């Protein structure tokens, strides 16, 4: 019922947490990054403004930290099986979330701010959606706390 | 993706291999016991439906490409749509071969009973009609690509001069060789194999 | 008997299986890719055509070099007789080692007799090199079939 | 070029049928050869003679 | 290089090429050159035949020698020659199917033995001897070689490229791989 | 062994005998073909000699 | 007996539902690679 | 001899004997249909002569859907592996045949329906090599209802 | 035992190799990557050369968070160590590893972005090390995850 | 125990490889080098048969295939030891996949060497000495599985 | 139990795959780096030992994994336990395959510095320093398995 | 137990893989730089025996390969160790995957080289000093195996 093997899957819950969230993230700050750095050559006043698609990818990876970090403190040699499940669901959650509001976030961010410099009431569509697709991985981190919540319950 | 699952299902097999190998049970990976144990009429059904169903991929496979090149040449020359469809019935006797097959095999698929069940015979004859219906679908398979390559080219050089398509169906007489090679084939080698008893 | 076992007919018929398929899958590359070069070169000289279909009856007999060790496989197999797991296994290697044999010389011979066709138009001294290496790339199959006739030969 | 090879069935074939005659254990002396020497000498020395009558036709070329 | 060459190329060749009966084929079509080689001389040569017939007697030592080292072998199309008296006596009386052993009387006189040919392990033997053949003959070759290039640097008058490249690979050489080559003739040596 | 020294001792002294009754015509290639060749001959015939002298695998066969 | 967890039913189950996807995933592969031709239907 | 794994052969037969098949003939459909399409915005008059391909995919999903009603009539809790696996084959060979005939179909049909409105001499060319395409369900249907009739005898 | 096999310290090991395997992977993509930039926004501006090796320095940072891990991992590898041990020094070096792999990807095509147009607008050198900190923090995470996790690997162990 | 039944299953795939890889690589270097062979002699019709040499040299890899396969077919056993097994795949692998290699060398040299020979008449010895280079691998790995082909059956037992 | 029969095969392949994945590296940083020298100095052929250092530098991380694959070799044991096994695996990997990565760094730096080096000579100041950060990374996979190797026989039974 | 019947299997295909992987590398540094050899002197054809030190330096990897299956394959035996089957295994390994990295860094830079000495004669002593940093790359390799295979049957027992 509490077997030996049984924090492994919690190792990758912990793990998978961070992992997916930061390749998410990365992705989302590589595709913003190139497309500041190339909009922000010829119009370098609003390269402060553009910094808000790499600041919701930074969201995500700090999404994917808090969850990781409460399934870290949760584990343990003599745990249940269920426990390990449950970590596993919550850090799978939160990261394969993470990576595609991590991917909504570099395409809209690359995308809007290769556009907002040509039309500069386009920053408040970009917020708009970027707010949509930041969303996605809230929904993850409410997922992930609502399991974690559970994970030492009732357990024997 | 495709090449990171072919690496994957590798690694599990190695590693697994290995496992089973160093703890002193690498006989437990036991091939002839699954041969053994498995149904004798899988072997037999899953012969006799692939090789009627491997001439048909093959039949039909050619049949296209010596369609489609038939009738994007018959465009401009329009008297080639009638004779040149022994191209298609050369690909196509690959199915009919397929089926006399499938059904001489399907013959051969009684009852048995459960007492000489897993017997020698019956699993011989499991064993023959599996393999004598892959030789044989997977030739009429081949047989039909290639008549089908070798009558596609054969539809635009006869639109190209009249007197080249008797010097190319000679090419398709080579190929549609190989079908009945595999018909001969498929027989010989389920020709000792009993019924199931 | 433990030498034969019952299973030892799958190994045989796979021996079969694996004379037959992957020599006339040889046989139609080199038929299928030559009779694209020799029909190429039927609107410019076709007068060249019906010498060189060398490359497609050295292609055919492939098949006949695979047909013969099938015909020799299937004569050793009956469900009355003994038949030895090492019968099983030679059977198995006979037809595996003639079928890639001529696998591999019908692919010779489909390369080489398609572009020495296809450039034999231009050049009419060409047709003694083009059946010198075709008669280097069909030994291959018939090395195989040497190969094959004698393990067939040791094997029972 | 038959002459050649002709001439060489006549010298290769008599010195094989010769070493099948005297029991010669390069071509006898093991039991997956032939068990009767002048029985297989006897059908090599013809196709001696064969090739003889090869290379004495193809000598008046 | 081409003064060494006339000997030791048609015998490297030989060791590659040995049997009595290949090599006799090869050396006939060659002295069948050299006979007439007044009226192919005088004649037009296609490039495979000038090829030929530049070198009708390189072909002439590549026969003569491949006729002496395939009597050095027992392989006449391969084939053993029992000219000699065996080393190896088989036992008389045994059952039939069985595996026997040899017992050593003497030493084969010149050549390899003619007892080895149908035999199971007499493969093994002769890729210790061919192997050890092969050593030992490129070590000749090499050790041969080398001291073409002391007597250059000597016909040169420079005592500064002997003692920085010849004695210096002469003692790298011989204390490697002269060892070694006389390691297999002491082996040999021992019983 | 020392049937291969006592071979050695006449193919030796029959190469230096050949060194100096070389033809005059074309001694450089007199004295260097025939020296060379009964040296590789030798060396041949040294090595096959010597591979069964004290031979450590004996010949074994089934069938006879 | 062959195995306890890979029996020599599920085993044989695992065969067939294999063959099945492989062919399944060919047939998917030949219509996911079925392209309209777009200048026969525009006016241009 | 009857297992309890038994009737998954014969439920993925008949699952496969309409699965395979109409793939077949959405293959067969789709692709003859952007034939139909392309060809009569220029020139259509030719539309309901050109709905041939179509029709004879859909004739192959008719094939398919006859062996999956028939075999789905003969399963049970308590069949035998013979009846199981003869459903197996029942299934394969029908879906493979009606498979292979509706990429033929859909592969000869555009082609055939774009080459009848530049000659019209390739309409009864393009019918008679789509027969030829068209058997092929029906040669693993023959194999399919062969099949069918050894299943609980 | 049973709560400490013998094939226990091979997750460690794995965690010990994976946690400086996949960081020199992320620290080499964005070394390589981003001194592709450096070499060539050089040929024509070589007096900001001594600055564009910022993002080459911040992936080299990733590698140094390798390291720390994979030396404390490595000093808590024991023979008859805890299944659980060998579980989370695992999950450590995947924690390490595979995000500071994102972090170097993140700074090597962000960095040759930036200093491939830094060299055109001066104003972008500033901009460019503000997305840097954000692709850096990222293999930070991490380096906390995996702190986290090393401190729980033998704490309650039996 | 020690002599399977399922032993010759190693010898047989062995004999199998120094066919199968041997004659692949054969036909790439026959078919390879053939296709430069009838591009060039369109206008070179007299260098026919000096250019055969990369095919020639590509058929004696199959002759080295086919002796080393026939040697381990007459030392298959039905009560075959699996060290005699084993060393027959060792040995068949040796030659089959290093005639592949010598023959997707001899396929990729010859080719280029009887393009460049059609347009310099003393590049012809520079092919030759490269293609007796890619030779000598298949002739090396002939050497390994006859080396090893002789160690099976001298102390076998049981 | 602790020293089974099967733990040399992990040693074995750590002391092979210390000195293989190196050589992969070593041999990608020199392949790149070549090629980036043979076409940069067929017109300044006076940068041609001057721009030796990206090949240097590669070929460096092979001698990395030529120690630790000579130091994983000295303890190689018939009966060594599992542990020992797993950290020579595990070392064998950590240099492997970061040498591996110094190796695609310094092939990718190497040639992209040599040959922009040919236009600006004041390039290779620059490709120096950042080919010390490529080459740091095969320097940190050796301390890490020359850490982990001299812990694979220190308290084993 | 200590020497399994399987115990051969790993000697034998690292006898086999120290000539298989190390001929496909050398096979790779010969086609590779044969082809630029044979589209260079078609202009320079004065270069040719001089040119050919690529090929020649990816053929010595192959004798590298050579010796170690030699040295491997004299010391299998029916009944070995499994402890030797691993180091045979390893060495093999470590010849034949470190000489095919060898012979991808002698192919890879033995035809840019070949093709840039013919504009300037003074890239030879820079083409030969890249090719012997390609080229110990074997060497290395066959110094980890010769140590292995020393180690091979030190103190076996059983």
């Amino acid at each position: 019922l509490c077997p030996v093997y049984a924090p492994f899957f919690g190792a990758i819950g912990c793990a998978s947490a961070i992992i997916f969230t930061s390749l998410g993230a990365a992705y989302g700050t590589a595709k913003s990054g190139v497309g500041i750095c190339a909009t922000c050559v010829l119009r370098p006043d609003l390269l402060f403004k553009n910094i808000v698609p790499v600041i919701m990818a930074g969201i995500i990876a700090i999404y994917g930290l808090v969850v990781s970090v409460l399934v870290c403190y949760s584990l343990g040699q003599k745990q249940a099986l269920y426990t390990g499940f449950i970590q596993l669901g919550a850090g799978l959650s939160v990261g394969l979330s993470g990576l595609a509001a991590g991917f909504a976030i570099g395409i809209v961010g690359d995308a809007g701010v290769r556009g907002s410099s040509q039309q500069p009431r386009l920053f408040v569509g970009m917020i708009l959606i970027l707010i949509f697709a930041e969303v996605l991985g809230l929904y993850g981190l409410i997922v992930a706390l609502l399991l974690n919540s559970r994970a030492t319950q009732d357990v024997v | 993706f495709s090449h990171f699952l072919y690496y994957l299902v590798l690694i599990v097999v190695i590693v697994y291999g290995l496992y089973k190998l160093f703890t002193g049970h690498g006989s437990d990976i036991n091939f002839g016991k699954f041969l053994l144990r498995t149904s004798p009429y899988m072997w037999a059904n899953l012969g006799i439906a692939l090789c009627v169903g491997l001439s048909v991929v093959g039949a039909a496979w050619g049949i296209f490409i010596t369609g489609s090149s038939m009738i994007g040449a018959g465009v401009r020359a329009p008297r080639i749509t009638t004779k040149n469809l022994i191209s298609i019935i050369f690909c196509e006797v690959v199915a009919i071969y397929g089926l006399i097959i499938a059904i001489v095999f399907s013959s051969k698929l009684t009852v048995a009973t459960a007492e000489n069940m897993y017997s020698k015979s019956n699993l011989y004859t499991g064993y023959s009609l599996f393999w004598a219906g892959i030789t044989v679908g997977a030739s009429n398979l081949i047989c039909g690509i290639a008549v089908g390559i070798t009558g596609a080219t054969a539809a635009i050089s006869d639109a190209a001069d009249s007197a080249l398509f008797v010097k190319i169906l000679v090419i398709e007489i080579f190929g549609s060789i190989l079908g009945l090679l595999g018909l001969i084939v498929g027989l010989l080698m389920a020709g000792k194999a009993s019924e199931f008893q | 008997n433990i030498y034969a076992p019952l299973y030892a007919p799958f190994f045989g018929f796979a021996g079969c299986a694996a004379a037959m398929v992957l020599s006339c899958l040889g046989a139609a590359i080199g038929t299928a890719k030559s009779g694209i070069g020799i029909a190429g070169i039927g609107t410019f000289k076709p007068e060249l055509i019906m010498k060189s279909l060398i490359p497609v009856v050295m292609s055919g007999i492939l098949a006949i070099y695979g047909l013969v060790v099938a015909v020799l496989i299937a004569g050793n197999l009956s469900p009355t007789e003994d038949y030895t797991l090492f019968n099983g296994f030679m059977h198995l290697s006979c037809g595996l080692c003639v079928g890639f044999a001529c696998l591999s010389s019908g692919y010779a011979i489909g390369m080489v007799g398609d572009v020495g066709v296809r450039k034999y138009m231009h050049q009419p001294r060409l047709f003694v090199g083009i059946v010198l290496i075709l008669i280097f790339s069909e030994v291959l199959g018939l090395y195989g079939m040497i190969v094959a006739l004698i393990l067939n030969t040791r094997g029972s | 070029c038959c002459t050649v090879l002709s001439a060489f069935g006549v010298v290769i074939l008599s010195v094989i049928a010769h070493l099948f005659n005297t029991n010669h254990e390069s071509f006898v002396g093991s039991i997956n050869d032939p068990e009767d020497g002048p029985a297989v000498a006897h059908t090599v020395y013809l196709a001696a003679l064969v090739y003889l009558v090869f290379f004495v036709f193809c000598g008046f070329q | 290089a081409g003064l060494a060459t006339v000997v030791t190329f048609p015998f490297m060749f030989a060791i590659m090429f040995g049997d009595m009966g290949h090599g006799f084929i090869l050396f006939l079509m060659a002295l069948f050159l050299v006979l007439n080689e007044r009226k192919f001389g005088a004649m037009h040569r296609d490039e495979i035949f000038d090829m030929a017939f530049t070198g009708r007697y390189v072909l002439l030592l590549m026969g003569a020698f491949s006729v002496y080292t395939g009597l050095l072998y027992n392989d006449i199309f391969s084939k053993s020659m029992t000219i000699f008296k065996s080393g190896w006596q088989w036992p008389s009386t045994f059952r039939k199917g069985e595996s026997i052993e040899a017992k050593k009387t003497g030493v084969y006189p010149f050549g390899l033995d003619f007892a080895w040919h149908g035999t199971d392990n007499g493969l093994l033997f002769s890729n210790s001897y061919k192997m050890k053949l092969s050593i030992l003959m490129g070590y000749a070759h090499m050790t041969y070689s080398f001291m073409f290039s002391y007597i250059n640097y000597r016909a040169k008058n420079s005592k500064v490229d002997i003692i920085g490249n010849f004695i210096p690979g002469l003692v790298f050489m011989q204390s490697i791989f002269g060892y070694l080559s006389w390691a297999i003739v002491y082996k040999w040596s021992k019983d | 062994f020392y049937t291969v020294v006592g071979v050695f001792i006449v193919v030796s002294a029959m190469s230096v005998l050949f060194w100096i009754m070389a033809p005059k015509n074309n001694q450089a290639v007199w004295r260097s073909t025939v020296i060379l060749t009964l040296a590789m001959m030798f060396l041949m015939w040294a090595i096959t000699f010597l591979c069964q002298l004290h031979p450590l695998v004996a010949p074994r066969r089934s069938d006879l | 007996i062959l195995s306890s967890i890979w029996t020599e039913g599920l085993l044989m189950c695992l065969i067939v539902s294999a063959l099945l996807l492989f062919i399944l995933i060919v047939a998917l592969s030949w219509i996911s690679n079925l392209d309209i031709t777009y200048g026969a239907l525009e006016k241009s």
